[PDB]
């Protein structure tokens, strides 16, 4: 028949992209699949378009090439980027009615059984523009545009044409031909998931498995796990790196290029290679997913005392309310406290701790000298962002920083403050979901402003009062000796302390830079000095 | 700074200057032969 | 290519005109 | 033929046809003018096609003149204007052999705005124009185009004197788009292809900007899936080959199709309000009634009232009250032509101008309608207010006073309702006085109404309910009834044995007096 | 038996004065194959419509020449864009 009986699904290795390849079959063969008896009772015409788009390394290429040569009729044509454009005056419609010619001679020749024939275009964006949306220049590109429309669909139609095209700027294309009859179907392509990029990774390591030449401790579902929001360019540049990296073990350079030729049947790929070439060659290009912990988290979390404890139940059990609600389907909370006490690094860990699909931070320190109109857009383009997904966290931290307040006069900003407000109770689209966390340090001043009312409530997140948490930091830092321990216990415990974990961190690094007979008693007078405080 | 380069389309070859200048020579041979047996 | 077409063109024309002034001198001398 | 434009077809007679029954002699001597410039534009399909003929169909003239986009470009130059002196020159002669009673001559353009909008569109315009109006007159010359783009074109067919018709394309029908559906589905039906059980009535009162287009491609789109389902495809290119003798398409598989298939092109609108009510109405006291029965008389008022044709009231509370929700509710149930809703959620981080220039806007789109409320909702927010300094944008507010005081046109009605949770701030500003009166929302007073409202809601139990009455009856409560249910819903989350002393101990936390 | 792909790519960047143009030298002589192709800048571009492109085409035209003649086992061609 027309389809080629070699035809099957792995025989293309193409990788997710079964629901679009699946569509494209229904769409585009349906009505040939019937023979001439039932298909000419329903008297129907049939489909002339097709245009696949999308961003770069998704495989628009080979999917129409694989097609392609699925198709069983005369070799199909393939115009290669915009060569038709010559200087000789009239040679464009030349070239695009030559095109096509010998279609419409065939057809015309063989009646109503003739083959099918189907042109591959490339980089279609280059020849037609938007004839509207052009220079007065030269009409080069009007002519052909129309020459093109014409022959589609002019006064003389066929039904032997599809015209296929791969474009990455659909905007550019123009709209007036994109119309049933020309490009009706129109598909987005994305980007693939663990389940695709596993069956991509499984066709690409096909051979070396046949040959055996992977050792037992590679796991490709620990592979598709750990590479997040890659595609198959991507994937297939990550294997290569990792193969050139495990073959390069066998050479011997800078003096003269020598190989074994005896242990070259010993190559093999491990895992460390695999690790090596993911974190030091290859890196995502599509966005990214990365929200840093450890530039938020340099030091990880210590237990030293209930407070911690507490405040991650009352953020789980948030968490737990806004997952398992609908007639709240926003909800926010504010973390507050005194200055240099870990607010931030809370944050970040409770909202770390939700499994949420879309997790983002939004934090001054991306908008340093912006304007004052800039962060309202910045700000809209998040929370756009985060409306897509079902479920999101979103984190606004230092909230005094964000709107420039100052204590003189004092002077802020209202515009931001405005769209903060209003940002902050606008309820997501039908069937959605949004948290929102935020931190300060300055209750007062929000109250003020009459803008701790908006949120649902508050979170205290005290410091070290007492001794004895003093004692319990150190030794969970391990930091000194039991003699010292105990000389700075006897002296701690005449009264109280005051002093937040960041501060202490650094008063006892600062102390830690002097002998060993004098660092106790400088630590001891720094706090001192440093513990005036309620 | 409003101002922008130029690109140009050449036509010095017409191929419609083929056809009637290649028929138009082809009908004086026969009157260069007649002409020269009139001669002699 | 077609810069060939054109200087034969153009020698086609030049032997067109050598014709005519065959033909013009031809009848003159038979006159 | 052409419907809902019996008065627009009057007004295009007596703008046509007026001055040419005259003799022309009379006309002539007189010195009066003629109309010849026809402009269309409107959504693509046959309607304008339609109403070309039938405009044309009437006048005792010769077959029209119709081009189909750019025909007369060419690859080379002096094309375009060849056919011009040609069309034209039949014309001419015809005007120097009857003379005045001349033949006339009608010229239909389709896409003009390609050619009218570097030498070749001006030359091409510049001809245009000489031949339509130039030294040389022209008696019988009409000239109708079809365009997207109207505002484009060049300006010198806007002088007086060339474009004296504006004129709008209508829209599809139910009757008119069901007969198109018929045409094409003929087929079907006579070769039976169409399952009895799909109805096109409704389907076709459902549809919204659908033009031809769309109805073809989402028949070929069913078409397709009725191929699909005898098909047994994603697994092979191999089916049955059986069933093809019995074949029907049960309407669910064309809603299926046609739903996931293709959308409308030209916009879509809807008057989606449930966004601003997402729980409905509960009666749990009396004010309520009151409340709606005074938006009640104050819409009969407005509707009725022919001194006072502009009205406006004021609705306030404490925050958390549920103002928003009961304005929405009284505009809903005003059952007016024309009904919409301004919010600051459309407009974040637009200044002042952007702010005053849309509410200009819609304030004129709610004027051309017969009568119409309009409903303004968190007013401090929509002019940025701050109790620091304090602050605020003078713009918004003298927009604002000057639309509160200013009539429609006569013979028409309009209402505004506004909600604000700050009497003081509004009084301050001498805004309080433009409104006509005000009305007031009061929250949960007596514990006996937070029972009846936890009943409705059926959220516990008896014995629950029982002992919270008994911990709460001896005493007054104050709570918004937004927060009450958002501490119900927190209460919730922990066991059912919890649930009671949690929700004591947040009800007390909150508790507060006036 | 590994079926795999050779790399034909490579960028270097970095600020004026590093070593880039005598790398890119040295990497060009060091191969035993055919004499590098140079391109100085914009040095493409033309003036008739449709030359710029057949000017870049040019460059490939030996390489698929050797590909379809010689077909897998075919020398390497060297193409060095300066700017
Ligand atoms: N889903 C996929 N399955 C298999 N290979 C894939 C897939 N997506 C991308 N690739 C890989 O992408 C490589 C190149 O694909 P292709 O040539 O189609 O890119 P492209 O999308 O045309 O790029 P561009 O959009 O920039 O033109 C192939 O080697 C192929 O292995
Ligand atoms: N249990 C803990 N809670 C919070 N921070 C901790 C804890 N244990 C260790 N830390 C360290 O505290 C450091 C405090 O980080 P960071 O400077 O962001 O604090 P912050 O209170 O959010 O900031 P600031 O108060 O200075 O505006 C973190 O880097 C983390 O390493
Ligand atoms: N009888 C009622 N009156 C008002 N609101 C009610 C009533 N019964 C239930 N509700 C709920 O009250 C909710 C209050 O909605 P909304 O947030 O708009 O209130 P608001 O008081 O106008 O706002 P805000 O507190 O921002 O000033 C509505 O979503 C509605 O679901
Ligand atoms: N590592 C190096 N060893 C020796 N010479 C070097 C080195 N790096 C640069 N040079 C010097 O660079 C000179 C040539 O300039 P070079 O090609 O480095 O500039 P470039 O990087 O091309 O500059 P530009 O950014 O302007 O293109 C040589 O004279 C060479 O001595």
């Amino acid at each position: 028949s027309i389809i080629n009986p070699d035809w099957n699904f792995e025989k293309m290795g193409i990788g997710g992209l079964d629901k679009e390849f699946s569509d494209i079959f229904r769409r585009a063969f349906a009505s040939r699949v019937f023979p001439p008896e039932i298909v000419e009772q329903m008297g129907c015409k049939h489909v002339k378009g097709i245009l696949l788009y999308g961003p770069p390394g998704c495989g628009k290429t080979l999917l129409a090439r694989q097609i392609g040569k699925m198709l069983n009729a005369r070799e199909p044509k393939v115009v290669n980027g915009p060569e038709i454009l010559n200087k000789y005056v009239g040679e464009s419609e030349a070239n695009i009615r030559k095109l096509f010619a010998d279609a419409e001679e065939e057809q015309r020749r063989l009646g109503a059984n003739s083959g099918l024939h189907i042109i591959i275009f490339d980089e279609i964006d280059a020849i037609c523009k938007q004839r509207g949306s052009m220079a007065g220049s030269t009409g080069v590109h009007d002519t052909v545009v129309n020459q093109l429309l014409s022959k589609i669909d002019g006064v003389e139609q066929l039904n032997n044409i599809l015209v296929i095209g791969m474009t990455n700027r659909p905007d550019l294309i123009d709209e007036a031909l994109l119309r049933p009859g020309r490009l009706e179907v129109k598909m987005e392509i994305g980007l693939p998931d663990e389940k695709g990029r596993l069956q991509i990774l499984h066709i690409h390591t096909a051979r070396m498995r046949g040959h055996q030449l992977l050792s037992a401790d590679v796991d490709i579902k620990e592979l598709a796990v750990e590479t997040k929001n890659f595609s198959g360019a991507e994937l297939e540049g990550l294997v290569r790196a990792a193969q050139s990296t495990a073959m390069n073990r066998h050479i011997k350079a800078s003096t003269k290029v020598e190989v074994d030729m005896e242990k070259a049947e010993s190559l093999q790929v491990t895992r460390g290679d695999f690790l090596a070439s993911l974190e030091n060659d290859i890196k995502p290009a599509f966005g990214t997913n990365q929200e840093d912990y450890a530039s938020y988290i340099m030091n990880g979390i210590i237990k030293w005392g209930d407070p911690v404890t507490r405040v991650l139940d009352d953020g789980e059990l948030l968490v737990q309310q806004t997952k398992n609600s609908d007639r709240t389907p926003l909800v926010s909370v504010l973390l507050e406290g005194p200055p240099h006490s870990g607010k931030t690094a809370l944050a970040a860990k409770i909202a770390e701790e939700s499994n949420f699909p879309f997790i983002k931070i939004c934090s001054p320190d991306k908008m340093i000298g912006f304007s004052e109109t800039a962060k309202c857009q910045a700000m809209k383009k998040i929370f756009d962002d985060a409306y897509k997904s079902q479920l999101s966290c979103v984190v606004v931290d230092d909230i005094e920083r964000l709107l420039d307040y100052v204590p003189i006069g004092p002077r802020f900003s209202n515009l931001v403050l405005q769209a903060l407000l209003v940002l902050l109770k606008k309820a997501p689209p039908q069937g959605r979901k949004l948290l929102i966390i935020g931190t300060t340090s300055r209750k007062d001043v929000l109250q003020e402003m009459e803008m701790l009312n908006a949120f649902s409530t508050t979170i205290h997140v005290p410091n070290i009062a007492t001794g004895e948490q003093l004692l319990e930091a150190l030794e969970l830092l391990g930091n000194f000796k039991d003699k010292e321990r105990t000389t700075i216990a006897q002296q701690v415990k005449g009264k109280k302390v005051w002093i937040g974990i960041k501060k202490l961190l650094m008063l006892i690094e600062m102390s830690l830079q002097m002998d060993p007979e004098y660092r106790v008693r400088k630590f001891l007078a720094l706090l001192r000095e440093e513990g005036a405080s309620p | 700074a409003i101002f922008a380069s130029g690109i140009i389309m050449d036509s010095s070859i017409s191929k419609q200057a083929l056809s009637e200048i290649e028929t138009r020579h082809s009908e004086i041979i026969k009157l260069e032969n007649s002409i020269r047996e009139l001669h002699d | 290519e077609l810069e060939e077409m054109q200087r034969r063109a153009d020698q086609l024309a030049d032997e067109s005109l050598e014709s005519t002034r065959r033909m013009l001198q031809l009848v003159e001398e038979s006159k």
